[PDB]
RNA sequence: GGCCACAAUAACUAUAGGCAU
DNA sequence: ATGCCTATAGTTATTGTGGCC
């Protein structure tokens, strides 16, 4: 066992109890019983201050009701024990492969016990319907789901079960953060499932127990201007305005010679025709937009900042970046056509689209910028939550001129 | 050795110490039946004897504040006040008084120590006798916590025996209501009276038993149904500037079973800031739906408890400007909650989007006290609902909605369109103004030739562009092109503008029903594009 | 006077736009 | 760059109702 020691100064987290619904109220206590009697949690009494937010979340493969526990408050006071103390290398030719298996690894840190001083800290408490019960008290014996502290102690025995796998396979990169395993094949399709199978079969002989990406495919489409035979003002007036706003992100594009066009006052309906300089510009400028922007670099020190806006009809851009108006990634999800869609789940499925490719690509939780409320989101955000690793995210306002520039993009 | 229930070990904070501060002049008259008091709880095993080992002091009133400082934080007792309209309906239900509840939950031998307190001196500054707690002492921040969780210890066993009762704690009470007959769930506390004389809890007899009529939260509780309490207010004049916002907590207590409840011209007196005795005069505005208020308090109301087989109904309706208040009901006519949403924080939140809003704050109220959602009843249209959130940035879900007419029914006022319109005549608006002496112009050029330019006294910036929109509108014809440079005039000619502020825009909204079309594009300020710098020239002649 | 639950009212920070120097 | 305006998010301080020490 290793001892585990807080940030001095910093005191341990305080946050209130988010309310549940009926169903999930029932189905978080079926999972704490179970729990209790094997040797995972057990009970405490009202002395304790520190308390730990908590949800359920509905599962596809294993078709059962699952506990989830929000960490977000302690991991900025952990993050010494996570990163200066015991840091987790990451390699720089993860991005770049032909397909990416996701597999789940968060019960194998239910067999290495938490250190005895550290168990008050990870204390949870129920809701219950209409405050009946004072609120049933639970504390992590072993390592808890969702924390940044559990890899970290037990990276000394993933590396010694990993060994013969790496040894076997020196082509192949494989990378582990949080509770979520990332093996990067350059296989053939038919032969990558024959990859994972083998290394399945692997954690099965040392005790503890379709879903793929596609990272070549995750190319930088390029933002078109639309083509159009007979240019008219309410059409110019549109266009210059549009990329005077993208003036500050691309230093290229010039909007000197399509005001010059525009001559007194004239209406939307009069057709006006473009000079030999007003089609030079303009042609220039498509070229701008498909070729990379220069200053483009990733920092480490620095914090992602992800923002997602909403167009209509099915319709979802993002944009991530570390400063303002310098784009990094850039990439749009539609509509997820099949069953069902709504403005939560469209939105829902888009965060955990951005957070596996931040993980593959960097290796950080970013800070997501979602169009709607903190009343709204903290409701319904648990029925279509899958992953177990939930990233930061804040409401701001969303302005029309970003919404009407990322609608051209391919 | 003498302590039963096992003790659980409370600790002081490592910041500092428990109390210093020194005791109280005498008082003699007093100090005599303190005496007695004293005897009887040290018989018992409540205090002990200590000598002059104990450094700690506490002052006799017995004040624990100055301890309460030094003691470490706990986990709160109660989250969230439990409603009467959320409940299970009970065929019999029973209360429990615990007769000496702290003095029988005893406390941590280390603590025990810090909690030491001393007797005023007869005569002559004698050291007197010094006296410690065994037991929780009366008025300490952790003797709450722990005795709740002692109780849920006790009742942890008898919950799992009989799965068809439920008991509620609350402090020192304990509630205890069946479906059962009468006969059967007096048997059931009798069994339960036993359960708890076991660990040394005093508990009633059967003719010291209480009614079903219970008083609660301030809540009249009967086994059928549950109503407020009568509040009584005076009638002749209206005094001072403190008892009008007395007015509005009293019908605040009231909005929670009272459906029509209005507080928004009420509020709008209390816009004065800074005052001790203001003493504000009634005007008729404010005073217009005071009187409709007192009307609904003279009939007697009750509300009905919550049943599990039938599905909750909420239902919204509009009874003033940025007001709304809802009802959920399982049975017609029969309510079970009232609420409202009568906060606006200045600037327009839309009818469409604040209806949102009010459906947001009964859906997370209802996870808390009921835990399910209900089913809402929209005064808005499909195609209005439709039409709104998919133009607007913002995104809200609603899961299951019906559409029910009311009385009071919202509607859309206006719509931009998306292609400008053909053979109508253009309107380009820019505007400037002064922040010295605040002086601003406005204007308009058209294609055709026509122009007026106009002087305004005491005006900012944001409201010499808004003038000119008014004025483009005002000569004109039914369709209308309006060509606006700044950020902040497209806002909220796309939104609707609906409460106290933008009266300015009021003028231009009845304007926007009248004509048939408008049209609105938005163009960069300050770059050289034909029609815009003719405005900016005239704006900024003398400024 | 502090603590707990819920409400109404005033102030302060991030984003977007604007004015003035 | 700072001071001064508006809007979209959030936060706090104040008062009130119901309780408690
Ligand atoms: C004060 C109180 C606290 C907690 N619950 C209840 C009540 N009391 C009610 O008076 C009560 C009355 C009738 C039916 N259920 C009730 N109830 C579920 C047990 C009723």
């Amino acid at each position: 066992t290793v001892p585990v020691k807080l940030k001095p100064g910093m005191d341990g987290p305080k946050v209130k109890q988010w309310p549940l619904t009926e169903e999930k109220i029932k189905a978080l206590v079926e999972i704490c019983t179970e729990m209790e009697k094997e040797g995972k949690i057990s009970k405490i009494g009202p002395e304790n201050p520190y308390n730990t937010p908590v949800f359920a979340i509905k599962k596809k493969d294993g078709t059962k009701w699952r506990k989830l526990v929000d960490f977000r408050e302690l991991n900025k006071k952990t993050q010494d024990f996570w990163e200066v103390q015991l840091g987790i290398p990451h390699p720089a030719g993860l991005k770049k492969k032909k397909s990416v298996t996701v597999l789940d690894v968060g019960d194998a840190y239910f067999s290495v016990p938490l250190d005895e001083d550290f168990r008050k800290y990870t204390a949870f408490t129920i809701p219950s319907i209409n405050n009946e019960t004072p609120g049933i008290r639970y504390q992590y014996n072993v390592l808890p789901q969702g924390w940044k502290g559990s890899p970290a102690i037990f990276q000394s025995s993933m590396t010694k079960i990993l060994e013969p796998f790496r040894k076997q396979n020196p082509d192949i990169v494989i990378y582990q953060y949080m509770d979520d395993l990332y093996v990067g094949s350059d296989l053939e399709i038919g032969q990558h499932r024959t990859k994972i199978e083998e290394l399945r079969q692997h954690l099965l002989r040392w005790g503890l127990t379709g879903y793929e990406l596609h990272p070549d495919k995750w190319t930088v489409q390029p933002i078109v201007l639309p083509e159009k035979d007979s240019w008219t003002v309410n059409d110019i007036q549109k266009l210059v305005g549009k990329l005077n706003w993208a003036s500050q992100i691309y230093p290229g594009i010039k909007v000197r010679q399509l005001c010059k066009l525009l001559r007194g006052t004239k209406a939307l309906t009069e057709v006006i025709p473009l000079t030999e300089e007003a089609e030079l510009e303009l042609a220039e400028n498509r070229e701008i937009l498909k070729e990379p922007v220069h200053g483009v670099y990733y920092d480490p020190s620095k914090d992602l900042i992800a923002e997602i806006q909403k167009q209509g009809q099915g319709q979802w851009t993002y944009q991530i970046y570390q400063e303002p108006f310098k784009n990094l990634k850039t990439g749009k999800y539609a509509r997820m056509r099949g069953a069902h869609t709504n403005d939560v789940k469209q939105l829902t499925e888009a965060v955990q689209k951005i957070t596996t490719e931040s993980i593959v690509i960097w290796g950080k939780t970013p800070k997501f910028k979602l169009p709607i409320q903190k009343e709204t989101w903290e409701t319904w955000w648990t029925e279509y939550w899958q992953a177990t690793w939930v990233p930061e995210w804040e409401f701001v306002n969303t302005p029309p001129l970003v919404k009407l520039w990322y609608q051209l993009e391919k | 050795p003498i302590s039963p229930i096992e003790t659980v070990p409370v600790k002081l904070k490592p910041g500092m110490d428990g109390p210093k501060v020194k005791q109280w002049p005498l008082t003699e008259e007093k100090i005599k039946a303190l005496v007695e008091i004293c005897t009887e709880m040290e018989k018992e095993g409540k205090i002990s004897k200590i000598g002059p080992e104990n450094p700690y002091n506490t002052p006799v009133f017995v004040d624990f504040r100055e301890l309460n400082k030094k003691t470490q934080d706990f986990w709160e007792v109660q989250l969230g006040i439990p409603h009467p309209a959320g409940l299970k309906k009970k065929k019999s239900v029973t209360v429990l008084d615990v007769g000496d509840a702290y003095f029988s939950v005893p406390l941590d031998e280390d603590f025990r120590k810090y909690t030491a307190f001393t007797i005023p001196s007869i005569n002559n500054e004698t050291p007197g006798i010094r006296y410690q707690y065994n037991v929780l002492p009366q008025g300490w921040k952790g003797s709450p916590a722990i005795f709740q969780s002692s109780m849920t210890k006790i009742l942890e066993p008898f919950r799992k025996q009989n799965p068809d009762i439920v008991i509620y704690q609350y402090m020192d009470d304990l509630y205890v209501g069946s479906d059962l007959e009468i006969g059967q769930h007096r048997t059931k506390i009798e069994e339960l009276r036993q359960h708890l004389l076991r660990w040394g809890l005093t508990t009633p007899d059967k003719k010291h038993q209480k009614e079903p009529p219970f008083l609660w939260m301030g809540y009249e509780l009967h086994p059928d149904k549950w109503t407020v309490q009568p509040i009584v207010l005076p009638e002749k004049d209206s005094w001072t500037v403190n008892d009008i916002q007395k007015l509005v907590g009293k019908l605040n207590w009231a909005s929670q079973i009272y459906p029509g409840i209005k507080v928004r011209q009420l509020c709008k007196l209390l816009r004065g800031t800074k005052a001790l005795t203001e003493v504000i005069p009634l005007t008729e505005e404010a005073e217009l739906e005071l009187a409709e208020n007192r009307e609904i308090l003279k009939e007697p109301v009750h509300g009905v408890y919550y049943d599990p087989s039938k599905d909750l109904i909420a239902e919204i309706q509009k009874q003033g400007q940025g007001q709304w208040t809802y009802q959920i009901y399982q049975e017609p006519f029969k309510n079970l909650k009232t609420g409202k949403y009568a906060r606006m924080r200045g600037a327009h939140t839309n009818d469409v989007k604040q209806l949102t809003e009010a459906v947001q704050k009964i859906t997370t109220e209802s996870i808390v006290i009921w835990g399910k959602t209900p089913k809402f009843k929209l005064p808005i249209q499909k195609e209005t609902w439709e039409t709104w959130w998919t133009e607007y940035w913002q995104a809200t879900w609603v899961p299951e909605w019906e559409f029910v007419n009311t009385p009071p029914l919202v509607k859309l006022w206006y719509q931009l369109e998306k292609e400008p319109i053909v053979g109508a005549e253009t309107f380009y608006v820019d505007g400037a103004a002064s922040r010295e002496t605040k002086l601003g112009k406005a204007g308009y050029v058209t294609n055709k030739g026509r122009q007026k330019v106009v002087t305004l006294t005491d005006t900012t910036n944001q409201k010499t562009e808004l003038q000119a929109i008014h004025l483009a509108l005002q000569d004109s014809g039914l369709e209308v092109n309006i060509v606006t440079n700044s950020q902040y005039a497209l806002g909220i000619i796309q939104a609707q503008p609906d409460q106290s502020e933008s009266e300015l825009v009021n003028q231009i909204i009845e304007q926007l029903i009248k004509k048939e079309k408008v049209y609105l594009a938005w163009v960069p300020a300050h770059k050289g594009i034909g029609g815009n710098e003719q405005v900016d020239k005239l704006v900024s002649a003398g400024i």
